[PDB]
C-alpha cells in the first residue's frame, strides 16, 4: 500500500503520493501526520 | 501634499482596518480561517491583513 497519512481537523487517510501537493482531500488542511504501521521495535523494561 | 509638475496630488488615509486571519484567496478549503495551532506546527506567523482607504486628489478635489 501507499503511506497513510492523516490529516488533524477531519482525519481522513490521504495517501500521499511524491509528486502531489500536500492537501487533505475533504477538507485542505495543509499539516498532515503520518500514520504508525506494524513493525517491531525491541524496548527494554528497565 | 507634494508636487507634481505644476499640480499638487494629495493623500489622505481615511480609515484602516486588521481583517481576522484567514487563508488566502484561490484557496480550496472547507473552513477558511487560520487558528494558531496551525501557525505553530506549520512554523508560520499568524498574521492578519491590512489594509486602508487612500484618498488621492490632485489640486484639491477630491478625485
Ligand atoms: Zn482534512
Amino acid at each position: 500500500q501507499p503511506m497513510i497519512y492523516i490529516c488533524g481537523e477531519c482525519h481522513t487517510e490521504n495517501e500521499i503520493k511524491s509528486r502531489d501537493p500536500i492537501r487533505c482531500r475533504e477538507c485542505g488542511y495543509r499539516i498532515m501526520y503520518k500514520k504508525r504501521t506494524k513493525r517491531l521495535v525491541v524496548f527494554d523494561a528497565r | 501634499e507634494f508636487a507634481f509638475k505644476d499640480e499638487r496630488i494629495s493623500f489622505t488615509i481615511l480609515d484602516a482596518v486588521i481583517s481576522p486571519p484567514t487563508v488566502p484567496k484561490g484557496t480550496i478549503c472547507k473552513e477558511a480561517n487560520v487558528y494558531p495551532a496551525e501557525c505553530r506546527g506549520r512554523r508560520s506567523t499568524y498574521r492578519g491583513k491590512l489594509t486602508a482607504d487612500i484618498n488621492w486628489a490632485v489640486n484639491g478635489i477630491s478625485k
